[PDB]
């Protein structure tokens, strides 16, 4: 399925 | 901000996107930017390919096979990421460079650029007996690795993500559409005047619609019934022109007009899917897998270019009809009814920051 | 845009009531209406919701089978159905409005209404003096809330400490108000539901 | 499925202008479909932040929030005098709509000496047939206190809100009793 | 050879005519000749006037008066016989001179000359509750004597006789009208071919009508029903053009066409008034007072002059329709039926010697 | 009414 | 253009019969069909008529109530209804065609059919000799018509004078044939309905 | 309304090529809605003239007709041998369709002597029980004749058609009787 990731700033 | 990613069943590949919706200003479209993660160590094909496709998947009726749908491609463009082609030199967006920094040196960027004058994301409402995929226009992105383009593709060696192409209501409204009609008969020379006018040509989904109507009856007949309705006009471009209409909501007024007398009033209609669930084939906005969406928003073409746009083109109109008493010398042979059509335009306002999502109150 | 609700009251357990949520400044076809309750001394709690566009109804598990929601598109007002009410269900009820395209929280809220579900009947107030610094005056075995309490018909407003009422196990209410007097009267107390003003004096 | 949120800490007190923070946790992945509300005592709740990061229109900028995995955070830079109320964390990803317990925010004051008074039942209580004794504690800070009863439950407590003139609490514990039991000692 | 005559209620006046029907060869019309008997001794007016009038008498709906009919004259020409005008010098026909010889010197001749491009004798079929005069186009001749044209006319001092203006089928037929149609759909590019053809464009009243039809089905749908009909096209021009149609006889065929298959057959229809008595407003040929006539014969206009002829213009057509099964992606929204129209012409053959008369088996 | 006649010759 | 009729026969009084008029070469929608009868020794007499276009039916007064006409457009053939027949109604019946635009007389006529309405039954022929120039042979008390009569099985065809049969009051028939012989056998007589050939000789 | 037509004369005889005329009358005005028919013995009638003046297609021109008020006339110029049949005048103006009685036309011959024969009943008549006597008249012209019976009705007459070989009539009158009455004389 679609995964919800981020880019930690 | 947060991003979206998905991995192949093999787990070797993972693709990252900034969003799933892409705004088209008609004249230009937002560039589609992204980065793919690759594992060349186990990858012996030495080549990696991504593709954005505009195809008209469609179901089949004569084939007794349940679930089988034919797919006709309308626009296919593919770009290779690995190995990095020296010719495909492109700048990276503000988010794209940060993503490359985060992932490292094993991730490659890519970018497609959609030509304008292309159909928007539209979905046809499936019937109660439908169990296949959705019917309509839908984009998708497929990424894979192969030794050659013509090589057979493996299910474990590819991915598929769906994206949507939508429009927004322009900020500057136009003039108010007003239409008038005049009917004349044979028995007497007195004309039959009619005026219709809406509030504003631009409405939002779920807002009331108010129309102003005025009647100037001068003949000797009497008006029995007045029919007010709004219908959905669907233009289909697959092999030829396909034209058909479907009403969304009808109101009947029991007003009677005496001969040589006038009348004026205002009525209200509201479109909603709840009472039109059983109406097969209605045009609906883009769906991801099964999320319940509103009615298909109106599509704004590129001015008067007179282009023969492929896919589906949607529009709306306002229909007002008058019922006139029959009888007399012609008896019940003539057709004395009077009608008028009012077009109008309906979209969504520009979102501020939050993009629309998938059925917020999940059950 | 102003949200108005009416229809609350005191009903014996197991009955029914009418909660009408009168919305102004907007239609129901573009908004989703929700109901939330909060028990006294407790937190808020969603009970029901309605969706005019999709025609979908949703209810909480604790209130399933006994609660139903309804809405009228004629005048942008919705009615709430409740049946077989329980005494524990008494709380403060709120009607709320939310954007349907799209959900962005609960921006618009009503003034809130109080519902009481009890078999107890109205009880007359009881006033007792408190001999001695500070002076007090107690009120107990009365129903229902609230009461109007003053000292010397409002002439002693310094050092007075009225305290919130308490529900004891007998199903009635009780409260006490005290005032501080260093050296050195009239416990002006009125119960609006019984329309009885019972007054007492405290002496050493 | 049901979602349970635990808000911590339960309650705190601080001085004007302090930086305060709150933690909101999730039993499962909730993405960023989370909002916050503030309710003044006796009034309707007021929305502050939606999407766990987006301020509402017309709000002072002193309000702030943060997200970190399954733990969500709201932070206040400067404490205006009107910011002392109850706050709640809410998610809107899955039905049912499940609210939290809430945190009460109050001003900070110096320690106040509890003044202890005792009031025996009046003479009318003798004819009433019921015996009750109530003790008075006034102007004490903070809320927590120790009570000793002597002449063992079924006793009630009534506590008033911070009197803005003094910003101190008043405690009143009472114990009912029968006539014979009261006359025992 | 026998002739027609009629006398005034006073008996002082009598008119003589050669016939009642006048043949129009399109290009020219047979001159209307006659002689009137006069008694100048008893009449002090000393002036005698005759008139032929083309008027459209019709009933009135709004007025609550029963029996009153409005009439709009379309062509009025009057000629004075007594006293004999020296300017109106005309030759007398072979019968006219014999009539003058028989009657003597107290009879005077007269002659009108109808300009071409004028409506034919046509009557509208009255409804069940109709008790007034006939509705349609009718000629009449009125003869009277008065001191001046504007003088008030007396009911006893005038006569009224009705004449008919009819056409006949030309001797030489033209080409055979044949029409074909082709329909294309959206799912597939296979066209739908249809052919229709009649025997000959010229038929007689009461003869069978046979049509040849061929079907080339190439799509995946199936044809359910085939509708064959012929309708009466009536054009009326009193103040504005009013268009309306009415079928005369319908036949339904239960033929079914498999996908990608052809078909051919021939069917027959017959128009007659017996089953169409209740159909109000039908066009009928000339009536004298109440005689039952056939259906209104087709009117032949002035070639391709593109004139705006007043009165009633009648025509006929052949309608063939196909019913196509619905369903599929569009569901029941499209309109997949196919139709075609075939015009044709219908009159009476030229009489040999006998003119048509009034309901020979009188009861 | 409508009557008939002839020219005897 | 050929007109064919069938359905006649002998029926007891008061019965019914079927007269079908099979017309060829033309349709019925453009023609009017009529029926005319002629009693033996009498003149013609119109009985009925039909009009396909106008759907009008006409009948004679003498045959009112008992007679009806019908026509089928599918087969281009018309049927005639008769009921409660009378013995006097026996005659020769004809079906005819007339142009409906317009009436111009009765141009087309059928071959004609014979109907017999009597309660009498078939009777055997009776043959008697006639002694004497001329020779005769009488046939009487027989039913129905006709009979085949010859002399010497057809060998005497000179001077033979067969005479038309006559209906006597007994409801039977009788006839006589004579032949002239100057100086000088076999009365060859056959009755087809009874299929009986009764022969006799005449002697002085 | 019903209409009675009398056709006169009832019947006549004439030689080949003679000028012959027939008169047809009407009880009321019939205009020119009058027609004529001819029927040969044993066959269907044949139309000759319609509208009282118009010859049918394919007819010899020897046929002719005329009208005079309420009286109508048909005339034949030359009498062909096949013109000897029965004729009728018919009107078609008012219902019902009523026909006339008709005139039979026959050839002309010289007077023929009636040959009288008498035939007494045979001996088989004695056993039959019925007595009948028949008289024979042969080759007599014209058809009319006088009969004398002697040894008073109930007697039958049978007359044959003109034999084309002789163009003469044959008369046969018979009288039935009982046995006793026959034996009376």
């Amino acid at each position: 399925e679609s995964e919800s990731s981020s880019f930690h700033s | 901000t947060r991003v979206f990613k998905k991995a192949s069943p093999n787990g070797k590949l993972t693709v990252y996107l900034g969003k799933r919706d892409f705004v088209d200003h008609i004249d230009l479209v937002d560039p589609v930017d992204g980065v793919v993660l690759v594992d060349p160590e186990y990858l012996k094909e030495r080549r990696v390919y991504v593709t954005l496709t505009c195809a008209f998947r469609y179901g089949r009726e004569d084939l007794d096979v349940l679930g089988l749908t034919f797919r006709k491609d309308l626009f296919v463009a593919n770009v290779q990421s690995f190995p990095p082609a020296p010719e495909d030199k492109k700048p990276l967006t503000r988010l794209q460079e940060r993503l490359i920094k985060k992932l490292g040196e094993h991730a490659y960027p890519f970018t497609f650029e959609i030509p304008p004058n292309l159909p928007c994301s539209v979905t046809l409402q499936p019937g109660p007996e439908d169990t296949g995929k959705a019917c309509g226009v839908d984009y998708e992105v497929k990424a894979f690795c192969a030794e050659n383009l013509e090589e057979k593709i493996h299910k474990r060696n590819s991915v598929r993500l769906v994206i949507r192409k939508v429009q927004y209501a322009p900020e500057r409204p136009g003039p108010q559409p007003t239409a008038e009609t005049t009917r004349q008969f044979l028995m007497s020379d007195k004309p039959l005047h009619l005026e219709a006018s809406l509030d504003k040509e631009i409405y939002y989904h779920g807002e009331p619609i108010s129309v102003n109507v005025h009647v100037t009856n001068n003949t000797n007949k009497t008006v029995k019934k007045i029919k007010i309705s709004v219908r959905q006009y669907a233009d289909i471009c697959l092999f030829n022109t396909a034209q058909y209409k479907c009403p969304v909501a009808m109101e009947e007024a029991d007003d009677t007009v005496a001969p040589s007398s006038t009348f004026c009033k205002v009525y209200t209609l509201t479109p909603f899917l709840a009472n039109n669930r059983e109406k097969r084939g209605l045009a609906l906005d883009g769906k991801l897998k099964h999320e319940d969406t509103n009615l298909a928003s109106s599509t704004l073409l590129r001015e008067g270019a007179n282009r023969e746009i492929l896919g589906i083109i949607v529009s709306y109109k306002v229909k007002v009809k008058l019922v006139v008493s029959r009888g007399g010398l012609l008896g019940d042979l003539a057709s004395s009814d009077v009608a008028v059509e009012l077009p109008f335009t309906l979209m969504h306002p520009k979102p501020k920051e939050e993009p629309p999502h998938r059925e917020v109150p999940e059950s | 845009v102003q949200l108005v609700e009416s229809g609350g009251g005191l009903v014996q357990p197991g009955g029914s009531l009418r909660l009408s949520c009168a919305a102004s400044g907007f239609n129901v076809y573009s908004s989703s209406i929700h109901w939330v309750r909060q028990a006294p001394g407790k937190g808020l709690e969603w009970v029901a919701s309605i969706s005019s566009y999709y025609g979908y109804t949703y209810y909480a598990d604790s209130v399933k089978g006994r609660f139903t929601i309804s809405a009228d598109t004629s005048k942008n007002t919705a009615y709430l159905q409740m049946n077989s009410l329980r005494a524990e269900d008494t709380a403060v009820y709120y009607c709320a409005r939310s954007r349907q395209f799209w959900y962005s929280g609960l921006d618009y809220w009503g003034q809130g209404t109080l519902v009481t579900v009890s078999s107890a009947s109205t009880k007359g107030p009881s006033v007792f003096p408190l001999a001695p610094a500070a002076l007090g005056c107690l009120v107990k075995d009365y129903f229902p809330e609230p009461v109007t309490v003053s000292w010397n018909s409002g002439a002693l407003t310094s050092g007075v400490h009225t305290f919130p009422a308490v529900l004891q196990s007998s199903g009635l209410y009780s409260l006490s108000s005290v005032v501080t007097v260093p050296s050195s009267y009239i416990c002006n107390v009125n119960h609006k539901p019984s329309n009885t003003k019972v007054d007492k004096k405290v002496e050493p | 499925s049901d979602i349970q949120m635990t808000q911590s800490p339960s309650s705190l007190s601080a001085s004007v202008g302090d930086r305060v923070t709150i933690t909101c946790r999730a039993s499962q992945s909730v993405s960023s479909a989370v909002a916050w509300y503030q309710q003044k005592p006796g009034k309707a709740p007021k929305l502050l932040i939606y999407s766990a990061s987006s301020l509402y229109s017309g709000v002072p900028s002193r309000f702030s929030g943060s997200r970190s995995g399954t733990d969500f955070t709201l932070t206040i830079s400067s404490l205006q005098p009107e910011d002392f109320a109850t706050y709640y964390c809410q998610q809107y990803k899955y039905v049912p709509v499940t609210f939290g317990q809430g945190t009460k925010v109050e001003i900070k004051r110096t320690v106040a000496a509890p003044s202890v008074f005792i009031f025996p039942p009046s003479d009318s209580q003798l004819k009433s047939g019921t015996a009750s004794v109530v003790c008075l504690l006034n102007n004490f800070y903070p809320r927590e206190a120790k009570v000793q009863w002597k002449v063992s439950g079924n006793s009630q407590e009534s506590v008033t809100e911070q009197d803005s003139k003094d910003s101190t609490y008043s405690l009143s514990s009472t114990l009912t009793l029968s006539k014979a039991d009261y006359e025992k000692h």
